């Protein structure tokens, strides 16, 4: 886990376009979960 | 027994709500498009960048004017593959309390996060998102109820707050927005009511 | 229309239980009197005090039984007129997070503050609770469920957690626990019945 | 409001019980909020 006092440890100056990409969240269809009815 | 249920990408994926310290200001703006920025340019607002240098407080003071100038550029907003961003185009840092944020990278509840400028976040993880919606389920309503509170991000231009902090709330805060992804909301939403049948 | 809900103290004012790190320790000590302790003693706990030193963790590492040593006298609770005090008889701080004593003294959701040994604090302001009950009830259920929250009540011996912290969470330090003031969950739950009925 | 940090800004040496006179929680009779029933 990174400090939340060192932006740095979590940030990025990669644009967010070309991040979702080398991860595959475009491609990525929508997310499912499965309830229990009650 | 097992019904799935998936997440659906809304039409308007957030809405935004500005504030000066207590009072709100302006009316709400809803994010259509996947991304805008929230600024404080004397420009009328439009589905793709949400204006504040248009927004008159009658009670605004000088401390909130002022900081209301070096909003500027403001910070632009992302959404895509229900990921959520936030760069900080400003010139002066931003400040953000996202609880999905925190969830991760373990900081403590509450915590706020600076985004320098230059910088962005990715203020929501959709997926992180679904994993602990997916673990939730399993442990009845409440503890689904309350992935509700990460649905709601709240980020100040120029200064922040917190712990370790000078302004304690958001609410003590010259200028901040507060957002509610209606993706997860809605999935949120749709979920309970299948444990709600 | 406006049917009164009224505050009856419990028999049992609040149960506490017992963690080291992320593992939850012994069973669930309930307070049935006005003063008690919770110290770290290798005696047989009773009514009146809750012992911790006979706890046996099979996976209690170093860090975890050393701090266990610091405990001592512990903590004196105090429940008296749905005030709840917390006195550090213990040699070494505890550390309190408390959602109502955030709420007063206006410190940053989530803040763990320290009881230093030779002092106490009110965890627990009942009336200043009924306030905000109060007010709350005109505010619809969900604002009313945000108050329990504020019935659940955390504190670490020896060492603390929190932002400006090394240990971000609560489930990073050596000895706490966890109290559930039932006075305000019974008061609470009768509130949404009635709000519910 | 007091620091956080400090203590000092925010307990108190005074008993617990000596507190809760000097303030009538004692003499106190338990706080009753009302509540629509809807």
């Amino acid at each position: 886990s990174p400090n939340p006092n060192n932006p740095a440890e979590y940030c990025s100056t990669i644009p967010p376009l070309q991040q979702a990409q080398a991860s595959g969240a475009l491609s990525s269809p929508p997310p499912t979960v499965m309830v229990p009815v009650g | 027994d097992l019904q799935p249920v998936t997440y659906c990408e809304p039409a308007f994926w957030c809405s935004i709500s500005y504030y000066e310290l207590n009072q709100r200001v302006g009316e709400t703006f809803h994010a259509s498009q996947p991304s805008m920025t929230v600024d404080g340019f004397t420009d009328p607002s439009n589905s793709e960048r949400f204006c504040l240098g248009l927004l008159s407080n009658v009670n605004r003071n000088a401390a909130v004017e002022l900081t209301r100038r070096h909003i500027g550029r403001g910070v632009r907003l992302y959404y895509i593959g229900g990921e959520v961003f936030a760069e900080c185009l400003s010139d002066s840092a931003i400040f953000v309390q996202s609880p999905n944020c925190n969830q991760r990278y373990g900081w403590h509840p509450a915590t706020v996060c600076k985004i320098p400028p230059g910088c962005n976040l990715k203020i929501f993880n959709n997926q992180e998102f679904a994993a602990l919606l997916a673990q939730s389920v399993n442990q009845g309503f409440e503890a689904v109820y309350q992935l509700t509170r990460m649905c709601t991000i709240r980020m100040s231009f120029v200064k922040g707050w917190g712990a370790e902090y000078r302004r304690q709330t958001v609410t003590s805060t010259p200028c901040w927005i507060e957002l509610h992804l209606n993706g997860p909301l809605q999935w949120l939403d749709k979920v309970l009511t299948q444990m709600g049948s």
